[PDB]
């Protein structure tokens, strides 16, 4: 944002006094804006809103439709579970809450898990999620033809690291630079 | 009489100057840009170099 600085600086036209761009602006004139009705070609159901555009570019398209990307997700439903996607610890159920959620929140694991329904299903670590997508995208990629376990050593790691009590972090820091 | 005038004055043109160095930096206070100009606005002005 900022940290408590000058004002932003603006253009300007009518800098000096409109007695320079009298001339300039009275040559023109401007193009006729309308508030027109849009439908974004990114929405699923076609539903319509207001917004302000040209007049000849009514209806045209919302060039924010390109921003509309999503990310892929496997599909299963009574035979492909079983056959490929196999499973010997995760439900039918499980797996397709687990991937739902994950499209809901765009493979971002961290919040992912957060919403995973502790009480629908019983409770597991981030990096559980994250390995078991790995392996049916990989399975999934079978089909149609970097390690987690240092992962959890990570989080240990930094949780022993933060936990430590002030005073030895203190020391073991002039330890940690002395040698 | 005209001694005392012409040191009477130079303490009146000393305030008098004081006072508008004053009133001078008090306009400085303001920020004194807050827009430019559209042809050094849109044609990239400048290089960081």
């Amino acid at each position: 944002s900022d940290k408590k600085d000058a004002p932003p600086l603006l253009p300007s036209d009518t800098g000096q006094g409109y007695r320079t761009v009298k001339a300039k602006l009275g040559s023109k004139k401007v193009r006729p804006w309308k508030w027109m009705p849009f439908t974004n070609p990114a929405r699923k159901d076609g539903a319509m809103f207001f917004h302000w555009r040209r007049a000849a570019e009514e209806g045209k398209d919302y060039p924010f439709a390109r921003f509309n990307k999503t990310v892929q997700v496997p599909v299963y439903s009574e035979q492909e579970y079983q056959l490929y996607l196999h499973d010997d610890a995760w439900t039918k159920a499980e797996t397709d809450h687990l991937f739902d959620l994950s499209r809901r929140f765009d493979l971002r694991f961290v919040v992912i898990h957060d919403r995973y329904d502790h009480q629908q299903f019983k409770k597991r670590s981030v990096e559980d999620l994250k390995e078991r997508y790995y392996h049916i995208c990989a399975k999934l990629a079978n089909v149609r033809a970097f390690d987690a376990g240092h992962e959890r050593r990570r989080k240990e790691q930094l949780e022993r690291l933060y936990n430590r009590t002030p005073e030895q972090v203190a020391e073991e820091e002039y330890l940690l630079q002395e040698l | 009489a005209v001694m005392t005038a012409v040191r009477a004055w130079e303490f009146w043109n000393l305030k008098t100057l004081q006072e508008r160095e004053a009133r001078l930096r008090l306009e400085q206070e303001e920020a004194e840009l807050l827009t430019y100009t559209r042809e050094d606005a849109y044609s990239m002005e400048y290089v960081y170099e």
